[PDB]
């Protein structure tokens, strides 16, 4: 509102404490982000790791496994994803999680549900041979055991074809995510507006503060920056609302795709 | 020291990497022991043996009881314009009145949050339609819920965990209004469900 | 009883709830650009041709001020909304039957769950079923006999070193191999894995 | 030239044209000048904060 004046700040004193609770309300969202992120990947505390050998009973899981090769030690598909998808007083702060911990979660686990089945979400691990897990669940879903051992070879081919044809699928077609896109876009919009609100007279002389303290004297000085004053407050109240909005629909997808990962991820439902 | 989030100064960088205390940002975060700005460590590290003919089959087991706590309602509170902003003047009323029917809409809006309030917490507890009774002699097999089962001693008829909880946790034209089903009807849903769920089993769901 | 602390919830909702109510009320003393927050003076001062400005902008602003404060117990009360139905569904599911989504109460293999009342919540007591002491074993997918394949009507073979046996898959109980607790299908000459026995 | 701002004065390479006399960048923000008795193109960055 100001941009270091003095005469500013000291109008704006006698307006109450908005900025306080305009300040504790954006923070209130950045913690709620973190503790988003938090409660949808932290789900296990040991972190788990492939065998060197892997005899998966011939599936083939390379091009989900971590990637030495790369520093970031991400997937194939994680590194596609990646590519596949793009002052004047405010601030973009850094999350907590990095990404590299995020890759090392996922990574652990999925070595834990490729490993020992759905046992390492409710105690310890117990390691189990992938195709008595396939059985396992063959059982689970209404289908007798006899089935995959006598179908073993054809399943994993089709297994096989199937996760190449979705790799396929994703790096041909751009128009795949489109979701985060519109996140990005929305939030990009709204800063947009909100910057360029900042060019507007409001029934002033002036769009810019400063030409008014060196130009004209204080005695009306005061009603001009009063207009300026009250629009810049009235814009940044309606982007304040407009982000509390957004930032409860968010932690409820958040909600919901925790609640996806605990139930379809650590078990068969 | 020098981070992703900016500069940190009163701490000393160390190698060692410990669980996460007061978060700071970029993955790393610090400590006291003096004060030390440290890399998060995601938790411990381990291989599970697999191969592809062994299997492990647990021989013994651990029963485990876990608290989770939900809130349910809040408080019901209602606000009057002319007594808030006008303090009982007519020229501020006079005023007041063309401005159209913004109150109108304010005392509706509070109303609807009240009565929300009501249909929540009825409808999260009245889940039964009888209310059971534990017979005055109690042999389950062994089992102890006497710290759990309301004590008629006292006078809130409450069980000794409901009497902790409650222990321990602590005008100018606005009110509160009181919530339409009083602690002891709680208390009496609550002992009537977990009657019903100790004696019927689901059945009586 | 001893540890404190442990109801943070409920706590700080009360305390935002206590927070939002008292910075509206310490709002009332602001001049909002007028020459007082006290009305009377301002009334007992001026004639009424200006004295209808002040007390003009005294009213916007304590009616923003207002606003602002309605619509933030709006959003509240929709977040506490949902938390209310999270909350009954969990009494419906886990208290009223035994659930089998995982994690949806407790961690490990949910039992049963009690109720306990709070001053604006509930607390949901949940026993859970954890398994422990666990022993490494040798197994196979399937048993040969006179060219035929049997596999397990429920359990799993394992093998001590010798002998084998046949087991539940949550609890070591072995029991001897009889054709009364495992199934043909076919010879056994495709299954890969198949031990002589 | 009566554009009074606080800042930091930084030499630009930016290729101005014989008749602007201050570009921006966008929002309408003085972003360089030209000094009149040098006809140089400096750059205006804002000081530090945080
Ligand atoms: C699992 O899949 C990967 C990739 O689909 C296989 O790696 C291929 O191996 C063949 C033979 O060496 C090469 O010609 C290809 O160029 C490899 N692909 C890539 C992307 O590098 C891998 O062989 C498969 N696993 C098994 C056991 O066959
Ligand atoms: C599980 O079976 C293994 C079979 O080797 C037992 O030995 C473990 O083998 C793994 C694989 O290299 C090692 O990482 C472990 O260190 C071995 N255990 C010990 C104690 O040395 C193992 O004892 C069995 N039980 C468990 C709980 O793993
Ligand atoms: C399963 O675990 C329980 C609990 O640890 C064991 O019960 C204990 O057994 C020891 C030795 O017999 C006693 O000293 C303890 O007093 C027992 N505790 C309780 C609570 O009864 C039990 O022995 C274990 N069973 C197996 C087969 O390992
Ligand atoms: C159920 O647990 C309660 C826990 O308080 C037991 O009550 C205690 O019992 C012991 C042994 O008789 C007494 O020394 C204590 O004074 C009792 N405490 C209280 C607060 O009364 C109760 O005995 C247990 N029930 C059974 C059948 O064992
Ligand atoms: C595997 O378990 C079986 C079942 O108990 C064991 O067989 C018995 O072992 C005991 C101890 O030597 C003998 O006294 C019995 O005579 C055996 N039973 C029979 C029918 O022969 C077997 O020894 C165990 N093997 C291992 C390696 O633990
Ligand atoms: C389990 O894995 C082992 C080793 O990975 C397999 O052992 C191989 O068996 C074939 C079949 O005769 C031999 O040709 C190899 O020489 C063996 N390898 C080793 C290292 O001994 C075993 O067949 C696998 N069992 C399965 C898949 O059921
Ligand atoms: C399981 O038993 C069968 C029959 O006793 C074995 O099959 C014999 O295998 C040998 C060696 O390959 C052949 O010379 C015979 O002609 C086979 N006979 C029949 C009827 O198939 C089989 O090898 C045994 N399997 C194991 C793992 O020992
Ligand atoms: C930590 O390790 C780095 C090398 O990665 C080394 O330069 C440094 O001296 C070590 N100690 C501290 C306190 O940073
Ligand atoms: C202005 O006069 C000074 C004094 O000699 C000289 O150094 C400078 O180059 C002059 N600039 C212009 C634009 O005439």
């Amino acid at each position: 509102i100001c941009g270091d004046s003095t005469e500013c700040s000291n109008l704006l004193l006698q307006y109450g404490s908005f900025c306080t609770q305009l300040n504790r309300a954006l923070t209130g969202i950045a913690v709620e982000q973190d503790k988003n992120t938090q409660e949808v990947f932290a789900q296990v505390k040991q972190i788990y790791k492939t065998p060197p050998i892997k005899d998966f009973g011939g599936f083939n899981f390379s091009q989900i496994l971590p990637d030495p090769s790369k520093p970031s030690k991400r997937s194939f598909i994680e590194d596609l994803l990646f590519n596949k998808v793009t002052f004047n007083g405010l601030t973009v702060l850094p999350p907590l999680l990095t990404d590299e911990m995020i890759a090392q979660y996922t990574s652990a686990l999925l070595a834990g549900t490729i490993t020992s089945g759905w046992t390492f979400g409710a105690g310890a691990a117990l390691q189990i041979p992938f195709a008595m897990q396939m059985a396992y669940r063959f059982n689970g879903i209404g289908v007798t055991q006899n089935v995959l051992y006598e179908n073993q070879k054809l399943i994993a081919n089709q297994f096989n074809s199937a996760i190449g044809k979705i790799q396929d699928s994703l790096s041909s077609t751009a128009s795949a995510l489109g979701k985060l896109q519109d996140v990005v876009n929305q939030n990009a919009q709204a800063l947009n507006t909100l910057v360029k609100q900042l060019s507007s007279n409001f029934g002033a002389i002036s769009s810019v503060l400063n030409d008014i303290l060196s130009r004209l004297d204080p005695p009306e000085a005061e009603v001009q920056i009063d207009r300026l004053i009250t629009g810049r407050l009235q814009s940044l109240q309606t982007y304040v609302t407009q982000q509390l909005i957004r930032a409860a629909e968010i932690r409820a997808s958040a909600n919901l795709a925790a609640t996806k990962m605990s139930e379809c991820v650590l078990g068969q439902s | 020291f020098q981070t992703r989030a900016g500069c940190l100064i009163g701490a000393e960088h160390v190698n060692n990497s410990y669980e996460c205390d007061i978060p700071i940002g970029a993955g790393i975060c610090a400590s006291y022991q003096s004060i030390i700005a440290y890399t998060m460590s995601l938790g411990a590290e381990n291989s599970v043996a697999y191969s592809n003919n062994s299997i492990a089959i647990p021989t013994n087991f651990t029963i485990s009881v876990t608290t989770e706590i939900l809130p349910v309602s809040m408080t019901k509170t209602s606000v009057d314009c002319t007594m808030y902003i006008c303090g009982d003047s007519t020229e501020c009323s006079n005023l007041l009145l063309q401005y159209g029917s913004f109150c109108t809409q304010l005392n509706r809006a509070l109303t609807g949050i009240a009565v929300e309030q009501d249909k929540n917490t009825q409808e999260v507890f009245a889940q039964v339609k009888q209310i059971y009774k534990t017979p005055p002699i109690k042999d389950f097999g062994g089992f102890n819920f006497s710290q759990i089962l309301p004590d008629p001693s006292k006078p809130s008829k409450r069980s000794f965990i409901e009497d902790l909880l409650f222990n321990k946790v602590t005008f100018n034209g606005l009110t509160v209004l009181p919530p339409l089903l009083t602690d002891e009807m709680i208390a009496q849903y609550t002992s009537a469900l977990l009657a019903g769920t100790i004696t019927s089993g689901w059945t009586f769901g | 009883s001893s540890t404190a602390s442990a109801l943070g919830k409920l706590q700080d909702v009360v305390n935002q709830n206590a927070q939002a109510l008292n910075t509206l009320v310490k709002q009332l003393s602001s001049n909002f650009g007028a020459i007082s927050s006290v009305l009377n003076d301002i009334l007992s001062r001026l004639d009424p041709p200006e004295a209808e400005v002040q007390i003009d902008r005294l009213i916007t602003g304590r009616l923003q001020s207002l606003q602002t404060y309605v619509t933030q117990q709006l959003i509240r009360a929709a977040e506490i909304r949902a938390s209310a139905n999270l909350a009954a569904t969990k009494m419906s599911e886990c208290v009223l039957g035994q659930s089998k989504r995982v994690d949806f109460c407790g961690k490990g293999y949910h039992l049963m769950s009690f109720p306990q009342s709070a001053p604006h919540g509930v607390v949901f007591l949940h026993v859970t079923y954890v398994p422990a002491h666990e022993k490494n074993f040798t197994t196979a997918p399937a048993i040969c006999h006179d060219g035929k394949a049997h596999f397990p009507r429920e359990g799993v073979f394992v093998s001590n070193g010798t002998d084998w046996f046949v087991t539940q898959r949550n609890f070591y109980e072995p029991q001897i191999i009889t054709t009364d607790n495992t199934f043909v299908s076919g010879n056994c000459d495709v299954v890969i894995g198949i031990v002589n026995n | 030239n009566g554009l009074t701002g606080t800042g930091v004065l930084t030499e630009s390479n930016k290729k101005f044209l014989p008749f602007q006399q201050f570009g921006r960048d966008i929002a309408d923000t003085t972003d360089a000048v030209r000094d009149p008795q040098t006809l140089e193109i400096l750059d205006i960055t804002p000081c530090s904060f945080g």
